[PDB]
């Protein structure tokens, strides 16, 4: 038989992650934008969840960027915003989302343009 | 190689066979149905059978 | 029950291997291995990188058979793409494939006698094993861990002048794997320490996985090269060598009776390798040839995102297993539409087989123990990966 | 010092690397060897750049060597073309 | 008669015929009480009962080893065996029985 | 193009219906792939009696188990794809009974189906975190022995959160937070433009 | 200077460049490890071979340490070490004045030279170290010449820090390990029975944490901070306890200190690195001085540890088969007489 | 097609029996074969004075080219840092002055780096190569990291036989 | 696309001209697909650039060297898809795959454009619009790029 | 809610095993100490089960505290016998790193990010 | 341009069988030869 929990699945007891990382760090699930560069949006379909940005100190020997911050590299890709806000719940990190905004219909036709009047 | 002839011959008194021909200095209802038919058990190999 | 590590650093055990034992007097009462002395994260790392730069993981998988078991992931990549190599590359794949079963049974059989105590055997064949490596070398650039046996075919054609190589030398490799066995196969002493250790039952040994030689040596037949043919492994002719009283012995002797098997399967791939390109035609799976890629616009382009992005392998999951030198190595690739995979577990012939170390090894000495670990040619990579 | 004069400084905490060791730095500097390569005198309006040995060169390119006011600079070998 | 199966373990069993035409015949019985139209019933009673008919036809093993193919006529043994003790322990699981439960949606949905 | 049989692609399209048929009750899809396998899907309480059916029947003989192992797909709620690859020496065929876990709600062992799985259950268990009842005796294999962390879940950073160097003031060897000189470059490299799905 | 970005540990930058003199030994060991755990550019300049110096270099990251050559001798050597340092440490000391370098040398004569330099360099800070209760009219000519030389130290780098520490006590000590190694002689001579001999130990890394807090630290310009312990102790249960620890017998035996420095001087006659010798004997039967005003370990941050906490690892190599499994807390801690 | 590897009493049998269990015979066998050794050349090579061959692929220790004219070849596309499987190459690039496009610092960690060759294939102008010479073993990690003067360096000093070698191979690429 | 090249016929080539120290136009690569002449006229109201000739040799540059200089002009870079004019301050400091991208916001104006700052190793390489249909809709000013 | 359960229906029951876990490691904390010459304090060491086993007291979920004592009993296993050598034990008690402090002026002083 | 490949009617043929020789002395005369050592030393 099946018991009750009204608890939100907080997972963060079994997840092992260091206690600093878990209460200092806040991620964002966003759909990511379209480099301008490119006209293609298959990049901008998943929605993904990124931890927040940390230090990046030079490194004296070689100068290479070095870091401290294990949860930096690591975005994860969530197909739809409910299945990421409740990623962020059960493990216990801060989220904030932001709304997918997607281009607006815009009207065109060649005959249009050809408008002399305008 | 360079056996001289009698260490060569040492070698293949002792070993039995001519190293000279193989050296070791290299030079120049509804049917029941299976996933696939009973593989056929393999066939026992004519060129040697057992060893 | 005294307890004892047999210890990482031992000179017998093969690389690292604690295997904490419980012995009753000299016997080992019971056996469990413990493993990750060489876990490093294979698996994980793939994840992060694309399909070309996770072809060099695999050569070190498992390195005494390095590129055996390129050809898993090869052949899983092509799967997913639904391409498949060139004629003639599929048969390097065999002459190479072969070659390194070869130089893994020289590694199993010699490394086997050198913890038993037999010390010659491993300085007669590791000097094969060195001219082995060479063609390996002239073939690909590095001695192992070549990287040649990419997914859409070999990188580079055979030198000019390979294959009357590999012939000189097939052709005479026979009497170095009868010197062996004049020392070993009917010693008086071999016998003794391997013969009735570790006999692995015929139902037992498909129950444990173990899917190898030490499934053929119980007396199964099935060598997944005949039974599920891969490359052109199917137009070659070779005998299987079964056994029977599956034993060390006896396992031993099916080693090297494939050594002997794959010198004939060699000799046809040098009769019989054809005329052709040695990769796959298509721009968009094997990168463009060079002198293409510095006078064609689309080839620099197909050049420039291949290496920079990737194959773009479209989204499905395979597991396809080869039949390496140890025993089946398969790599279950899941895959989405990235050019970067999603998942890669790696099946070791060898997770499986340390697994029945138990199984075996019970009521035995602690040589035995030495024996029946050499019997299942551990390599800790493909363990622990 | 080096081609983009790295200069490990008087008061840097590193130059104290070379200590008793001496620095990586080179002598015919590449910035000044093309300079010094003389300018490729051409017939055609456009002309190509292997780089000089085809697959052993560089993707190759046209250059429009068309006004005598600017030779045409290979972007790969900075080879100028005197039209 | 034989000396020896291939297989290392099984043994060789005299008198095949009889240990085989007990296994099937008991399989049968079991399968007795599971559901009419249980789709496991209809199908293994449909196996065995094709296999002992070659069984009581067949007065050579060998030949009933070609059959009904099984390798090694101990194999066979295994086999019937193992299927009864299934056909034993699936009475018991009830699988004829519907679904449990849907998958949750989008749990199958492999590109992602 | 790969040298498809359709001979294959309908016998086991024909197995997979037999599978369905014979236990509709954890069965929830079966199909098989373009690539020629069959990938049973089941209900996780079907763990035991599927792969039971498959070990030991006549027309299924699947002894031994290739492969056991655990896609996460943190999108998914179910987060764990347990996969288990199983092969049939008598029919020379193959199939992949796949079921799903969640990080807390455990499966069913067969190390009594095949005993192959008692080890890579434990792997499964250390690298991902799904637990296994009845399990003789689940514990890290690969991971270090002090490891926190289920490393191969999407979630778990490559580097990790320690690393180890031996510390003269303690002579010990000693575990601080990851500090990395030079970190791993995560280069984008997907492509805003899609490949019309032939 | 460099701006400290980072997190703190190992690959992180303090921007503290530092020659420390004596790194090679007891002390030294501890002093680069804190220096190369925060970050800090530390430059060794050695005299010992190369394979000596090799425990160092597993200490810090990738470029963080750098060896020099040099000889005492040769003024130039100390040059170029603090050419880009911006603090100088200098640990250099002996117990026994050897062939070719006298005490004075080794307190007064050296370190005087080397604070000489690094102003001429422009070190931020010098920090001299001379040992606690160095009177400059005590019994050893040791704690004589290490007074003289403060005295010089202050003249060149007014204000490099000084620390004057206790007895330190940690694995490789002498004032834990020798009493621990009189076991050769079945009994233990002590002066006044060991009695009339207050000394408060204090542990290798405390004063190291203090040493490398005095140098990222703006107070102890001009200071000379006494790093002394968490407290005193009566040379008998001080050696008692030693024993007690090693689990050997004790033997305390009364010997005129008379007689003894004559003990010394034989050691001391030994060729190779006498066992003991005349100065460490007195410096022995030494008593040391009074909390007195200077400030101490925890004025730097790093409060004292008390001896009987981390005795167990100095002293359990000092135990036999069995003896080598007891535990501090099962066994009785000594006590503590502050007189 | 399979094979029995082992599937397998008159006085004279069992007295050659005996003969080989109490003469050792089979033991005797094993001896000659070493004896037979011991009178066969060793293949050992004098390592400093003779080298074990390699062929023109072999992959050894990496370089940096540069044209005939003196230009060196790398124009920073920074393909190779993006195929390098273990990330070593780290490469920042700056438009020299005179216009063309240059690496202000190329840093291959040789000790990350495993050696695989696909800077090799990757590079478009073939500026990184990998070099013939094997033996760079270093007394100090650092020495092991290479910044683009010690690559260019290793490139100026190995160029003839680097050029031999892309010569013997190209057609094969 | 083709997965090899047919055209064993020469190439063509342009001359590289200035159109200002901000778009380095190196238009020999330019496949003639008129957005720029667009943006330059519909999006922003220069109207300068033009097609000038006809045939395989229609060059789209300013038929007489005079730059083009105005605001909204570094978006011209962005939206040609070909890299003929790109930007001349980042012109070889990185490329893009290593780039990691952060979605912030334009604080050097008022209007707030939305932008994405495109950081290599840790220092900001590049500075690009966003899409936000009200305020920056796909553009940015050439001060805050 | 409606969620299965693993070990235990209630955490009243679930309690119960902690209960014992806590009293295992309690025994056992003083046979470390010995068996792996750790220099710690069998109270120091007891101290820190009480901290490991008091920092996860927060949670109220009978299927989370369930795998907990799972793990920990694993981890107890390992301790037990000699898996663990010492180097992995004292570990637990963070010897050798500096520790951070959490004032905010600290912070302020010392890194970018807090 | 070329391609290396068998020569021209295919390699010739190599040995993938023991070729273990069985020669021994027979065993009575072994023994017999051993039993006439000692005969003649104990004589
Ligand atoms: C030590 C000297 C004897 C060993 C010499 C080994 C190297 C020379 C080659 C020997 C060889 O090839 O023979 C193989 C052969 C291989 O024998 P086989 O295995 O073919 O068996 C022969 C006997 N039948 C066939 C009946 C089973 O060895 C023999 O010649 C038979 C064994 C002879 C053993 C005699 C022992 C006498 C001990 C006298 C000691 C005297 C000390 C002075
Ligand atoms: N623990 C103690 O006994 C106490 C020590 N101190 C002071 O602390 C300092 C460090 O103590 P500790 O490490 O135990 O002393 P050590 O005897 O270990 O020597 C310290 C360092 O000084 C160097 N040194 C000694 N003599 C010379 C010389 N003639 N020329 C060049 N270098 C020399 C040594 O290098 P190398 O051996 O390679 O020459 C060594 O690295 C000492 O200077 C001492 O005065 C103060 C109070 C108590
Ligand atoms: C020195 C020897 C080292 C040994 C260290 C040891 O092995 C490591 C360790 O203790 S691992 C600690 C994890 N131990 C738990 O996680 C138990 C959690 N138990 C609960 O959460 C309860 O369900 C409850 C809600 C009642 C807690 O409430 P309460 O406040 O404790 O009363
Ligand atoms: S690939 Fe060749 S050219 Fe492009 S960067 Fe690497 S080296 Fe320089
Ligand atoms: S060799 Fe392989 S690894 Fe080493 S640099 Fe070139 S690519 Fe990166
Ligand atoms: S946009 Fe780029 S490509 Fe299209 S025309 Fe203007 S320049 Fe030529
Ligand atoms: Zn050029």
């Amino acid at each position: 038989q099946l018991i009750t929990v009204d608890e939100k699945l907080d997972i963060t007891t079994l997840t092992g992650v260091p206690e600093e990382h878990i209460k200092t760090r806040k991620v964002r699930i966003f759909v990511p934008a379209r480099n301008n560069m490119q006209s293609g949006v298959n990049n901008t379909k998943k929605w993904k969840m990124e931890f927040d940005t940390r230090e990046r100190w030079e490194n004296p020997l070689m100068g290479w960027a070095s870091t401290a911050d294990p949860l930096s590299n690591m975005v994860l890709t969530f197909s739809a915003k409910e299945d990421a806000i409740a990623f962020a719940e059960k493990n216990g990190w801060s989220y904030d989302v932001e709304e997918k905004k997607v281009p607006k219909p815009k009207s065109k036709s060649y005959g249009a343009n050809f408008s002399w009047n305008k | 190689a360079s056996a001289t002839r009698v260490i060569q011959k040492l070698r293949n008194w002792a070993s039995g066979q001519d190293l000279q021909a193989k050296l070791q200095l290299r030079y120049q209802e509804k049917k029941a149905v299976t996933p696939a038919p009973p593989m056929k058990r393999w066939e026992l190999s004519k060129d040697q059978p057992y060893l | 029950n005294m307890t004892l590590n047999f210890g990482p650093q031992h000179p017998a055990a093969h690389g690292v291997l604690r295997l904490v034992l419980e012995l009753s007097g000299e016997m080992v009462r019971k056996c469990d291995p413990h493993i990750g002395l060489l876990h490093r994260g294979t698996e994980k790392l793939i994840e992060y990188k694309t399909y070309l730069q996770a072809l060099p993981y695999f050569d070190r998988l498992d390195y005494v058979s390095m590129m055996c078991n390129e050809q898993a992931y090869s052949i899983a990549v092509e799967k997913l793409l639904n391409i498949q190599p060139p004629p003639r590359a599929q048969w390097i794949r065999v002459l190479f494939g072969e070659i390194t079963r070869i130089l893994n049974h020289i590694m199993a059989v010699t490394t086997h006698a050198l913890d038993i105590g037999a010390m010659t055997p491993f300085f007669w064949m590791f000097e094969e094993r060195e001219k082995m490596f060479e063609f390996y070398e002239r073939v690909s650039g590095a001695r192992m861990h070549a990287a040649y046996i990419r997914p859409g075919g070999v990188h580079q054609d055979l030198p000019l002048g390979l294959l009357d190589d590999i012939y000189e030398f097939s052709k005479n490799f026979s009497l170095r794997i009868d010197e062996v066995e004049e020392m070993l196969t009917n010693n008086r002493i071999w016998r003794n320490r391997t013969v009735d250790i570790g006999v692995v039952t015929a139902e037992d040994a498909l129950n444990y996985g173990f899917s190898g030689v030490m499934l053929r040596g119980s007396g199964i037949q099935w060598d997944l090269r005949k039974t599920q043919p891969y490359d052109v492994y199917d137009q070659v002719e070779f005998d299987v060598p079964i056994g029977s009283r599956g034993d060390c012995y006896d396992r031993y002797l099916c080693r090297v009776e494939e050594m002997r098997q794959s010198l004939r399967i060699i000799e046809q791939c040098l009769n019989k390798m054809p005329p052709g390109e040695i990769k796959v035609d298509d721009a968009k799976v094997s990168p463009p040839k060079r002198a293409e890629m510095k006078t064609s616009m689309e080839s620099l382009i197909h050049h420039f995102k291949l290496y920079t992005e990737g194959y773009q392998v479209p989204p499905g999951a395979t597991y396809t297993a080869i039949e390496a030198p140890k025993g089946e190595f398969g790599v279950y690739l899941v895959s989405d539409g990235s050019s970067r995979p999603y998942r890669c577990k790696i099946k070791a012939p060898g997770f499986a087989h340390l697994a029945g170390l138990d199984k075996m090894s019970k009521g035995h000495m602690l040589a035995d123990v030495v024996a029946i670990i050499g019997t299942q040619d551990i390599v800790f990579g493909e363990i622990d990966r | 010092i080096t081609h983009t004069g790295q200069v490990y400084d008087e008061k840097d905490y590193r130059r104290v690397r070379f200590v008793d060791r001496q620095k990586e730095v080179n002598e015919n500097f590449a910035i000044d060897l093309i300079a010094q390569q003389p300018v490729n005198e051409v017939e055609h309006r456009i002309i190509a750049c292997d780089g000089g040995g085809g697959a052993l060169g560089h993707p190759k390119v046209y250059i429009n060597l068309d006004k005598e006011t600017k030779t045409g600079t290979c972007g790969y070998c900075g080879l100028q073309f005197k039209q | 008669l034989k000396k020896t199966t291939g297989l290392v373990g099984l043994a060789v069993c005299d008198t095949p015929h009889e240990r085989l035409t007990i296994l099937y015949t008991k399989t049968l019985d079991i399968l007795k009480h599971f559901p009419k139209h249980a789709a496991y019933r209809k199908y293994t009673e449909q196996i065995t009962n094709e296999k002992l008919d070659m069984v009581k036809a067949e007065p050579d093993v060998k030949k009933l080893e070609a059959l009904l193919q099984g390798g090694e006529v101990e194999e066979v043994i295994l086999q019937a065996e193992k299927e009864l003790s299934l056909a034993r322990k699936m009475l018991k699981w009830k699988p004829w029985e519907p679904l449990v439960e849907e998958p949750p949606a989008n749990q199958w949905k492999w590109p992602i | 193009v790969r040298p498809r049989s359709d001979v294959t692609h309908k016998q086991l399209s024909a197995f997979g219906e037999y599978v369905a048929e014979i236990l509709p009750k954890y069965v929830q899809q079966v199909q098989v792939s373009c690539l020629d396998e069959l990938e049973i899907c089941i209900h996780p309480d079907g763990v035991i009696p599927t792969l039971t059916f498959l070990r030991d029947h006549t027309n299924a003989q699947f002894k031994s188990l290739a492969d056991l192992t655990a896609v996460d797909v943190p999108t998914r709620q179910n987060r764990f794809e347990i996969v288990y690859n199983l092969l049939s020496l008598r029919f020379n065929s193959r199939i992949r009974v796949k079921t799903y876990a969640d990080e807390l709600t455990p499966i069913d062992s067969i190390v009594s189906v095949h005993i192959a799985a008692n080890w890579y259950e434990r792997e499964v268990w250390d690298m991902f975190g799904v637990f296994f009842f009845n399990h003789p005796d689940l514990r890290r294999i690969l991971t270090d022995y002090g490891f926190e962390g289920h490393p191969f879940r999407k979630d778990f950073p490559l580097t990790g959160y320690v690393e180890l160097r031996y510390d003269d003031e303690v002579k010990r060897v000693v575990a601080e937070p990851v500090e990395l000189a030079q970190e791993f470059r995560k280069f984008d490299l997907n492509s805003p433009w899609e490949a019309f799905p032939a | 200077a460099v701006i400290p970005h980072g997190k703190g540990g190992r690959s992180s930058v303090s921007g503290v460049v530092a020659t420390v003199f004596g790194a090679t030994g007891f002390l030294g060991r501890y002093v680069v490890n804190h220096l190369g755990r925060m970050g800090s550019q530390v430059i060794i300049p050695y005299r010992c071979d190369v394979y000596d110096i090799m425990h160092l270099r597993l200490m810090g990251d990738l470029g963080q340490l750098t060896f020099l050559e040099w000889d005492a001798r040769d003024k130039d050597s100390i040059r170029k070490a603090v050419q880009h340092s911006n603090v100088v440490i200098n640990l250099i000391g002996r117990e026994w004045e050897t062939r070719n370098f006298d005490f004075e040398d080794v307190f007064v004569n050296i370190p005087r030279a080397i604070a000489q330099a690094s102003k001429e360099a422009g070190v931020e800070r010098f920090i001299h170290v001379s040992h606690l209760n160095a009177s400059m009219k005590s019994s050893s000519k040791s704690l004589r010449s290490k007074a003289v030389g403060e005295k010089e130290v202050r003249s060149v780098f007014p204000e490099a820090i000084i620390i004057r520490p206790s007895d330190i006590f940690g694995r490789e000590d002498r004032f834990l390990n020798h009493f621990a190694n009189y076991r050769w002689f079945l009994a233990v001579p002590l002066v006044s029975l060991g009695f009339k001999t207050v000394k408060q130990p204090v542990y290798v890394a405390d004063v190291s944490k203090g040493i490398v807090n005095a140098t990222k630290d703006p107070d102890a310009v001009g200071k000379t901070f006494a790093f002394t312990g968490p407290n005193r102790y009566l040379l008998f249960h001080l050696v008692k306890y030693i024993f007690g620890m090693t689990h050997r017998t004790f033997i305390p035996y009364p010997l005129p200190l008379f007689v003894y420095s004559w003990i010394g001087k034989l050691f001391g006659l030994s060729p190779f690195e006498p066992w003991t010798t005349k100065d460490k004997v007195e410096r022995i039967h030494i008593s040391d001085v009074m909390p007195t005003d200077l400030p101490g370990l925890e004025d730097l941050g790093v409060q004292p540890t008390p001896l009987e906490l981390k005795s167990i690892e100095v002293l359990r190599r000092h135990r036999t088969y069995r003896w080598l499994s007891s535990e501090i807390e099962e066994t009785k801690p000594a006590k503590t007489v502050n007189y | 097609t399979y094979k029995y590897v082992n599937k397998k009493v008159d006085m004279k049998s069992a007295t050659d029996n005996a003969a080989r269990i109490l003469m050792w015979t089979e033991l005797i066998r094993g001896l000659g074969m070493t004896l037979s050794y011991l009178f066969r050349e060793p293949a050992t090579i004098n390592y400093p004075f003779e080298k074990g061959p390699l062929s023109p692929r072999f992959r050894g220790e990496h370089a940096l080219r540069r044209y005939p004219s003196g230009e060196e070849r790398c124009i920073a596309c920074k393909l190779c840092e993006a195929i390098c499987p273990a990330q070593a190459i780290t490469i920042e690039a700056e438009p020299r002055a005179d216009g063309s496009r240059r690496t202000t610092r190329y840093d291959i960690d040789m000790t990350k780096c495993i050696y695989c060759g696909f800077c090799q294939e990757a590079c478009p102008v073939d500026a990184i190569v990998e070099g013939p010479n094997f033996e760079f073993s270093t007394e100090t990690h650092e020495e092991l990291l290479y910044n683009k003067e010690k690559l260019l360096n290793n490139g100026d000093k190995w160029e003839a036989e680097i050029a031999a070698n892309i010569q013997a191979d190209y057609l094969y690429r | 696309g083709s997965d090899r090249s047919r055209f064993l016929e020469g190439k063509r080539a342009v001359e590289d001209k200035n159109i200002g120290p901000l778009v380095k136009t190196i238009m020999t690569r330019c496949i003639q697909c008129t957005r720029c002449i667009r943006f330059a006229s519909e999006i922003a109201g220069v109207d300068d650039l033009g097609t000038t000739g006809r045939g395989n040799d229609m060059q789209v540059g300013t038929y007489i060297e005079k730059m083009f200089m105005s605001e909204l002009s570094g978006n011209v870079i962005d939206i040609c898809p070909v890299g003929a004019l790109t930007s001349k301050p980042y012109a070889f400091t990185a490329r893009p795959w290593e780039t990691r991208k952060t979605e912030s916001i334009d604080v050097m104006d008022a209007v707030g454009s939305n932008i994405v700052v495109s950081t290599r190793t840790g220092e900001v390489m590049r500075i690009l619009p966003r899409m936000h249909e009200d305020i920056n809709e796909e553009w940015i000013s050439d001060k805050t790029r | 809610t409606s969620v299965k359960p693993i070990f235990s229906r209630d955490l009243n029951e679930a309690k119960r095993r902690v209960r014992e876990l806590y009293r295992a490691w309690y025994r056992e904390v003083p046979n470390t100490v010995h068996l792996m010459q750790l220099d710690i304090t069998v109270k120091q060491g007891r101290d820190k089960v009480r901290e490991m086993f008091m920092k996860n007291a927060h949670v109220t979920d009978p299927r989370v505290v369930d795998l907990l004592v799972i793990k920990g009993k694993m981890e107890l296993q390992e301790t037990i016998k000699v898996w663990k050598q010492r180097t992995h034990v004292m570990r637990f008690f963070h010897e050798t790193e500096t520790p951070r402090p959490k004032d905010f002026l600290s912070k302020f002083y010392m890194g970018h990010d807090p | 341009v070329k391609q290396d490949m068998p020569p021209p009617g295919g390699y010739g043929p190599i040995d993938y069988k023991r070729n273990l020789p069985r020669r021994g002395l027979s065993g009575y005369s072994m023994f017999a030869v051993g039993i006439g050592a000692l005969i003649f030393g104990y004589w």
